[PDB]
């Protein structure tokens, strides 16, 4: 879809005629912690303690 | 609740059942 | 076959498009990125201090 | 004293340093592991900073940074060698 076939006569890996987007368009990261997606059962501190116990005693 | 996930997720913006971007997006690593 | 029955603008546009269609794209050699020239890390190089040996 | 002209002059040097950071392969890989380890925090961003933003720094930004960060509680002065303690 891009265009004509280009052979190895083009030395550069990225030909000049291609388009490079500016820095404005590129989306920026959201460098903040977001709320955890956790269900009711696993949000129970007792269940968390059970998970830790299983991890550090049998796993 | 156990079944609350289905009810909450029903309100979603997805293209023909697929969660895709609504416009071109480009990410770069500094 | 040719004549003036075609508008000059149309003829110019057709000629320019015909020229551009067969034109082979070529690199301009611009907007180049720096070429890496790696050097050994500091911990693999001699320490800064050096005096008169002997 | 941070003059606008000095910042304009040093923009090119800072950009060149950011581009040349790749020369120290170990250092660039350390920056990459920092980036990949902390994606939801600014701590992951490279020390040399984002290239396209280097030209966006002004004198006022530098002045505000130094004023709000270089505070008395953040300064530790250590001395060693042939130094008179008093």
């Amino acid at each position: 879809v891009y265009g004509k076939l280009i052979f190895n006569n083009i030395k550069e890996y990225t030909p000049s005629w291609i388009k490079t987007i500016p820095y404005s368009q590129v989306t920026k990261p959201i460098l903040r912690k977001q709320p955890q997606i956790v269900g009711k059962i696993n949000a129970d501190p007792k269940v968390k303690k059970f998970w830790v116990f299983l991890r550090e005693n049998v796993q | 609740g156990v079944l609350s996930e289905y009810n909450q997720r029903l309100s979603k913006k997805l293209h023909k059942g697929h969660l895709v971007e609504d416009k071109p997006t480009f990410f770069v690593t500094s | 076959r040719d004549t003036s029955k075609y508008d000059p603008a149309l003829l110019e546009s057709v000629k320019n498009e015909l020229k551009q269609s067969a034109a082979l794209p070529a690199d301009n050699g611009a907007n180049k990125t720096k070429k890496s020239k790696p050097i050994l890390p500091d911990w693999l190089q001699p320490k800064f201090g050096k005096a008169f040996q002997a | 004293v941070f003059n606008k002209q000095q910042v304009e002059a040093e923009k090119e040097a800072v950009y060149n340093n950011a581009l040349s950071a790749q020369n120290d392969q170990q250092g660039l890989l350390l920056e990459n592991i920092h980036f990949t380890a902390y994606r939801d925090h600014y701590f992951g961003q490279p020390t040399h900073g984002i290239r396209e933003n280097l030209h966006n720094i002004t004198d006022e930004v530098v002045k505000n940074f130094v004023k709000t960060n270089y505070v008395g509680s953040n300064f530790v002065v250590a001395a060693a060698g042939n130094v008179n303690s008093q």
